[PDB]
Parts: structure tokens; C-alpha cells; sequence
């Protein structure tokens, strides 16, 4: 249950509910791991390059770098390559957040 | 209550609705299941001749529906090699009167 | 033998009754 200070404090006892142990977020380590085992499933390249990728993403859970990856195999196949490329992957990235895709200027 | 007059467990289904004695309370005979058969026929449309030049306007909904439909049915040796899963599940979603159905 | 015997009608009798249809029922509580 998501955050602890929208618990109610007298269930939230140490020694009530055991340790109580806090998830700290990706670091540029365990983000590479996490992609990596998601395209294990789809075919497997060396123009994917999972440590580039790594730096790209700044704070996102697991559940958003699988969406990446996810979003890349959909691309490939528009494309219709037989094989995804690092490309498609970066695309994905920036199609996951929030942010509409990079567009000519206009206000900005 | 137990097994029909002679009749096989297999043919005596969930669901199905059966005759029951008024008293001695046991299967006679097999019932047809609900009322959904000869309903449903009715609902039942078949292939329409609907066509993209009827679908006023096309969008990016319609460029995501082709992939999933037409791309693993014409050629499921494309999906096998990229090694994606194939989509042939989707959910349909918005305001009514859009125009779901006509692209379906 | 004898004492066998006077087994195997008592279970005849329960075996009347056993017989389906029978009414379902859920038992509340046992008093006992
Ligand atoms: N792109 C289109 N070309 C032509 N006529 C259209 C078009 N889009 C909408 N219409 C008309 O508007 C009607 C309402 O859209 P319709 O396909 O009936 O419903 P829907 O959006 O699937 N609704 P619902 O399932 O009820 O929430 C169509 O049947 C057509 O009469
Ligand atoms: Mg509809």
C-alpha cells in the first residue's frame, strides 16, 4: 500500500506488521537489468544498446521501462523490419510520457 | 436429485435447464438451455459490406486497429521473427455515435 | 452369524431413506 503517511498511525506500529521495508527507486543499474529481461522475450540484437537506454530514462518504476519496450515491438512491425532497432526504442520512450512526440516549435 | 430417464451425465450440462418431477423430485427430461438459442440469431449481423469510403474521415484509431487485425492474419511469419507477441485481443473506447462499430 | 444378520436389515432401512430426492437444509447450530 503505496505510501505510509496515508496510513493510519495506530496500525503502523513497529513490531505490529514485522519490518517495514521502503522500495528506493531504479538507479542506473538495476534499469539496464529490468530492460533487459523484457526484451529477452522478443528477438535479441546488438544494435539494441541497453546501457544508453539506461541514462535516457530518469525516474521510471518498472512498470514504465516495460511499457518502453513494449511500445518498440508495435513500432518494428509498422516499420515492418524483421528485427526492432535501437531506434524504436528511444521513440517508445518518448511516446510513454506524458509529453506529446517531438514536433516543430510553435509556442516555445 | 440424480440422472435423467437413461440419459448420459455428458448431455445433462451446467445450466442446462431440465424437467423435474412435481413430487418425486428427479430428472425426466433434458430442457433446452435457457433462451438463448433463436434470441441471439436475431442480433446475429454478417459481414456488412461497410467499407473505408463509407468511414468519413480516417484518425490514428484506424492505422492501430489494421496492425492488430490484418498483420498476423496475411503473414504470421513477420510476428515469429520479430519474436513479439501477436495482438489479436483490443478494447474499443469512447463517446458513442463516434463511429466504433463502422471501422469494426 | 446371528449378530450379522441383525445388522443387515437395520441398514436396509436407512437405505429407504437415503434414497434421493432429498431435501437440503444447512444446520444453524448443535445445541447438544
Ligand atoms: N466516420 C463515419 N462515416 C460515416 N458516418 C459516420 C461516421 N462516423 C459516424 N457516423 C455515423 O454516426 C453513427 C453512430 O456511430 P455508430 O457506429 O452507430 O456507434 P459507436 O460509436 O460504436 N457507439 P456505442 O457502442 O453505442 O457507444 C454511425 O452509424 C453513422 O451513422
Ligand atoms: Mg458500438
Amino acid at each position: 500500500t503505496n505510501r505510509v503517511d496515508v496510513l493510519d498511525p495506530a496500525l503502523l506500529r513497529s513490531g505490529r506488521l514485522d519490518r517495514k521495508i521502503e522500495f528506493p527507486l531504479p538507479s542506473e543499474d538495476s534499469r539496464a537489468q529490468i530492460l533487459q529481461i523484457h526484451s529477452r522475450k522478443m528477438t535479441t540484437d546488438d544494435d539494441i544498446n541497453w546501457q544508453e537506454l539506461a541514462r535516457s530514462t530518469d525516474e521510471f518504476n518498472g512498470a514504465q521501462l516495460k511499457a518502453v519496450t513494449v511500445e518498440a515491438g508495435m513500432i518494428a512491425l509498422r516499420n515492418g523490419q524483421s528485427s526492432v532497432k535501437h531506434e524504436d526504442f528511444v521513440e517508445g520512450i518518448s511516446e510513454v510520457q506524458a509529453r506529446k512526440s517531438k514536433s516543430v516549435s510553435f509556442y516555445a | 436429485v440424480g440422472l435423467g430417464e437413461r440419459v448420459s451425465p455428458t448431455d445433462i450440462e451446467e445450466g442446462m435447464r431440465v424437467g423435474v418431477d412435481r413430487s418425486k423430485y428427479n430428472i425426466e427430461l433434458p430442457l433446452p438451455p435457457r433462451i438463448d438459442p433463436s434470441v441471439t440469431m436475431m442480433t446475429v449481423e454478417e459481414k456488412p459490406d461497410v467499407t473505408y469510403s463509407d468511414v468519413g474521415g480516417c484518425k490514428d484509431q484506424i492505422e492501430k486497429l489494421r496492425e492488430v487485425v490484418e498483420l498476423p492474419l496475411l503473414s504470421p511469419e513477420r510476428f515469429a521473427t520479430l519474436g513479439i507477441d501477436p495482438p489479436k485481443g483490443i478494447l474499443l473506447y469512447g463517446p458513442p455515435g463516434t463511429g466504433k462499430t463502422l471501422c469494426a | 452369524n446371528v449378530m450379522l444378520e441383525k445388522i443387515k436389515d437395520n441398514k436396509e432401512k436407512i437405505k429407504n431413506n437415503r434414497q434421493l430426492p432429498y431435501l437440503v437444509a444447512n444446520v444453524v447450530e448443535v445445541m447438544d
